[PDB]
């Protein structure tokens, strides 16, 4: 009757409020018999320590779903992975709270991971909407070589294929490269002025400084970036006029904990409404078979709509994310991020604020600047293209036809 | 210097630890600058906590510098667990058998984990080689939202675009959901008589095959080629699988587990020998799983980049950057009239050798129509009327306006 | 070379040589030369 | 025939036309081993 | 020309087995349906399905 829920959280206070949210969800729509419980564990510095902790504390406690969140330490190098892969052995669903990496979106690797925060790779959708609003047809992608940049590029290319169009160049740079001037020099020779960046904070700062050195932040250029490129060190060197994105509740662990607890409680009640439910296993050691109702529990989680949500309407897509998040469009004016619009679950709406494009101009710059210098290629065909050696001075002789007109040479 | 290599197998396999130790006793100076003292150990079942304890208890005791883990069950979550034991311990782990042998899409960049399996790209390559050998150019490629669909479709489209063969890809049906419900039947009706590259799980493919038989999509003129995802466990075969259902899979008949462990030990020994030839000495193994060492966990030299060039006595066992075998041991199996997966062809050094020069027509079901439209035609080569020529070097098949024809030459 | 689809040795990749390789790779923007119009060339570039 | 040798420019439009044509493949095989690098070289070879 | 492709005789069980397989052999072409009004309603619902 009692349904246990585990919570991998960051601080004792957050676990106390997780218990409070569990109690609140228990009070409302309890299905007349089920009384949910709540067990919580603080994140551990080492991944192996956490794997053993979740095996011993959560898994042995008959947890139906596990709530995981980033530790208070600023490092965010895939902390919830051991949770998703200890609870993924038995198809026990895992609830991510502040994990925005796109690697978890692939279900072939993460079998039973669902997050409340959509990952960074969905930001590309916003850019396409902007490409639909400001009529930008030629863009340049500046993506990392890791999984996140590749996923963002793939999503943007999939979106663009519907329009029968493609980015002129998709420059991939390895993470942590100190010198990126070669790629930006290559991009400068192109025509498109819509530069789209998808990189971590350090890589975003490096790209920003390299663009500043190359005078790429001036007038006629427009930059579209994500949340990682306008936060932290990347904000220090961000060029003025950049169009960043921010999540309304991305760092609000409170609202995420509350809505995740509500959704998981509703899903547990919906599952217990059905038939042939098996009980969760005890302990990692001694049990090897998967949880039979794991797949259907994840499916019922993915089909539950949380009507009244603190973060908004909570939904789930086939990739396992929220699919509906509010992205706030932040423009960097006078070295200060000011909101110039907000992107809802499906559309972008501007506000009374005026967008200051890079270089300080108010008018919307054109997508590209046409090149009046053309690289002409020819071959040595005798009747059509005679080719002759030039003199020492560098220009060959003037010649005249039978009429006497000069023969034009290049 | 002595190389400690650990081997871990399940109890379902009759091979004992002493046999594993004796396997590395050929005594022909296998390691020129080093000697390998193989340590063996078994576990009752595969599970996170026990697996971690076993792995770094072996690390603490035998000071192992490698792992040749081999699983017995079909749990696909073991491969990831091994991958990130390798990630958080820097021990080169090899997935030999069972769930650890199933290819995982994206691995951690800092994890030295390699698998004895074939990625979906290699299976698609083998399937296209089958079609090229049998001239089954027309094909309808059915998919689903079963993860990895996008990679399979992207690779098949890229190969088709780069292909010199016709490859009239008629359609791509993505049965999003509701297989036995509306709007998927209408999707299936657009299928024309052609090869079907079904891509989904085994039970879901059972559902789609039941629907297809209800729609009359199985017969002498209907061919189905499928990857190892749906063939799955050869021992159990669904009643909905038509006879002649061609599939490709890693060989479990000829590639015995003893050969698997010998190949893993040989790979590790050759990589370490190349390291000794190139670098200074064998790096000491990590202290343990635990302790939270205050160091940015970066070994000076590792086995990661030296596994791309590993050669054994008679075969090449190199690995790609993503972690797949460059020369996997793939076999093309078919479901014969006895409802058993009979191995037909093999994949050796990028060449597919097929037992049947001409494809023997297989009765799909008991109620299928008799084979009449298929006829054997004798034709002896006479200069002006019928001409026999060799295979096209450019296309590796019969040229335009020319038909395949087989001569029995001694 | 004027340009022809050729299969490069590594990975068996289709590639354009000569003028088509120069133009499709961005090295050149226009080809003012006796370039014949046919399907293989017209599928990738566009002729006046 | 061996005594009658005829060719064209390697990797050009006419080479593609002969490769893709359904019936002239028998002489395309003959031409593949005598193709010249440039039109001027082939013209000079015809001249002498 | 009049390439009469096929003659499907839906003996019974219009919304049941072995008539669907009969209907699958239909190719895109003119259909000279011959039946009562309500039965033709059933066959047309199946055909739209």
């Amino acid at each position: 009757k009692i349904v246990n829920i585990g919570a991998v959280l960051s601080t004792r206070k957050h676990e106390q409020m997780f218990r409070e949210a569990v109690n609140q969800a228990n009070k409302r729509h309890g299905s007349w018999k089920i009384q949910l419980n709540a067990t919580s564990v603080t994140h551990k510095p080492n991944a192996i320590q956490m794997a053993l902790s979740v095996c011993e504390d959560l898994i042995s406690s008959q947890v139906y779903a596990i709530l995981v969140s980033h530790p208070p330490t600023p490092n965010d190098h895939f902390t919830p992975t051991p949770v998703s892969y200890t609870a993924g052995f038995y198809r026990i669903p895992v609830l991510g709270l502040t994990t925005r990496m796109s690697i978890y979106s692939d279900k072939s690797i993460h079998l039973s991971f669902l997050r409340t925060v959509p990952p960074y790779s969905h930001q590309s959708s916003v850019w396409f909407e902007m490409m639909r609003v400001y009529n930008w047809n030629h863009i340049i992608l500046l993506v990392s070589d890791d999984h996140e940049g590749r996923a963002a590029q793939k999503r943007l290319e999939t979106l663009l294929e519907e329009r029968e169009s493609k980015a002129e160049k998709v420059l991939q740079f390895d993470p942590g490269t100190k010198n990126v001037t070669a790629l930006l020099m290559e991009a400068r020779e192109l025509e498109a002025r819509v530069i789209i960046l998808s990189a971590s904070e350090d890589d975003a700062a490096t790209v920003y400084r390299a663009a500043a050195m190359l005078n790429m932040t001036g007038s006629g250029y427009v930059w579209l970036v994500g949340e990682r490129e306008i936060s932290g060190n990347a904000l220090r060197y961000a060029p003025d006029g950049i169009i960043g994105l921010q999540l309304i509740n991305g760092k609000n662990e409170s609202a995420h904990i509350s809505d995740a607890v509500g959704v998981v409680a509703q899903a547990v009640h919906e599952l217990l409404e059905k038939e042939n439910i098996t009980d969760p296993p005890r302990g990692c050691v001694g049990n090897t078979n998967i949880w039979k109702t794991g797949p259907l529990f994840k499916r019922v989680l993915m089909s539950s709509k949380y009507a009244d949500g603190v973060t908004g309407r909570v939904e789930f897509n086939e990739d396992g994310d929220r699919k509906f998040a509010n992205y706030s469009i932040m423009n960097l004016q006078n070295r200060k991020l000011v909101q110039v619009g907000i992107y809802n679950g499906t559309h972008v709406i501007p506000n009374d604020r005026k967008i200051i494009w890079p270089g300080g101009e108010t008018e919307k710059p054109r997508g590209y600047q046409m090149s009046t210098r053309l690289k002409i290629v020819t071959i040595h065909q005798e009747p059509f293209v005679y080719v002759k050696p030039t003199m020492s001075d560098g220009t060959c002789k003037e010649e005249f036809t039978v009429n006497g007109d000069p023969v034009k040479k290049v | 210097p002595a190389l400690n290599i650990a081997v871990l197998l399940g109890h379902s396999h009759d091979v004992t630890e002493r046999e594993l130790r004796n396997l590395w006793g050929p005594e022909q100076a296998t390691g020129l600058p080093l000697d390998v003292n193989v340590v063996a150990l078994l576990m009752n079942r595969t599970d996170p906590k026990s697996l971690i304890t076993h792995v770094c208890d072996l690390m603490s005791g035998a000071r192992i510098h490698g792992l040749v883990f081999g699983d017995d069950t079909d749990q696909e979550a073991v491969a990831q667990m091994l991958d990130f034991i390798s990630s958080q311990t820097f021990i080169p782990i090899l997935g030999i058998h069972g769930g650890a042998s199933m290819i995982m899409a994206d691995k951690d960049p800092t994890s030295t984990f390699f698998q004895f399996g074939a990625s979906i790209q290699q299976q698609a390559t083998v399937m296209l080689k089958i079609m090229q050998d049998y001239d089954w150019h027309v094909f309808s490629l059915v998919t689903t939202i079963f993860p990895g669909y996008r990679d399979f479709i992207s690779f098949i489209k890229t190969t088709v675009d780069n292909s010199f063969v016709g490859w009239d890809m008629q359609n791509v049906i993505t049965l999003d959901t509701s297989f036995e419900d509306a709007k998927t039947q209408v999707q299936l009706k657009k299928i024309h008589s052609s090869v079907i590259l079904l891509y989904c799980s085994k039970d879901e493919a059972v559902l789609i095959l039941s629907e297809a038989r209800s729609l009359g999509l199985t017969g002498y003129d209907f061919f189905w080629i499928v990857p190892s995802l749906v063939s799955g466990n050869t021992e159990l075969i669904p009643k909905e699988f038509p006879s002649g259902l061609i599939s490709v899979s890693y060989d479990d008949w000829d590639y015995s587990l003893e050969a698997r462990v010998r190949d893993g030990l040989g790979i590790l020994t050759t990589a370490a020998s190349s390291m000794l030839e190139k670098f200074s000495y064998i790096p000491e193994a990590k202290a343990s799983c635990y302790g939270q060492a205050e160091k940015p966990e970066t070994p000076l030299h590792t086995l990661h980049q030296f596994m791309v060039n590993v050669t054994w006595d008679g075969k090449d066992l190199s690995f790609t950057e993503e972690g797949y075998q460059v020369h996997p041991r793939l076999v093309v199996i078919v479901l014969n009239k006895d409802r058993e997966w009979e191995k037909v062809g093999k994949w050796e050094n990028q060449t597919l050798s097929l037992r049947h020069a001409v494809w023997p027509r297989y009765k799909s079901f008991s109620d299928c129509e008799p084979d009449d439209n298929h006829l054997s035609i004798v034709t002896l080569e006479e200069a002006p009327f019928v001409i026999v020529e060799d295979i096209d070097p450019l296309t590796e098949t019969c040229v335009r306006n020319t038909v395949p024809c087989r001569k029995f030459v001694k | 070379k004027f340009g022809t689809q050729e299969r490069v040795n590594n990975s068996n990749k289709k590639e354009w040589n000569g003028m088509m390789g120069e133009l499709l790779s961005g090295q050149a923007d226009m080809i003012v030369a006796p370039l014949t119009i046919n399907n293989e060339r017209a599928q990738y570039i566009e002729f006046s | 025939s061996d005594k009658f040798i005829y060719a064209t420019v390697k990797q050009s439009s006419v080479d593609i036309y002969f490769r893709r044509q359904v019936e002239l493949s028998t002489m395309y095989r003959h031409m593949e081993k005598h193709n010249y690098e440039s039109a001027a070289e082939a013209i000079q070879a015809v001249r002498d």
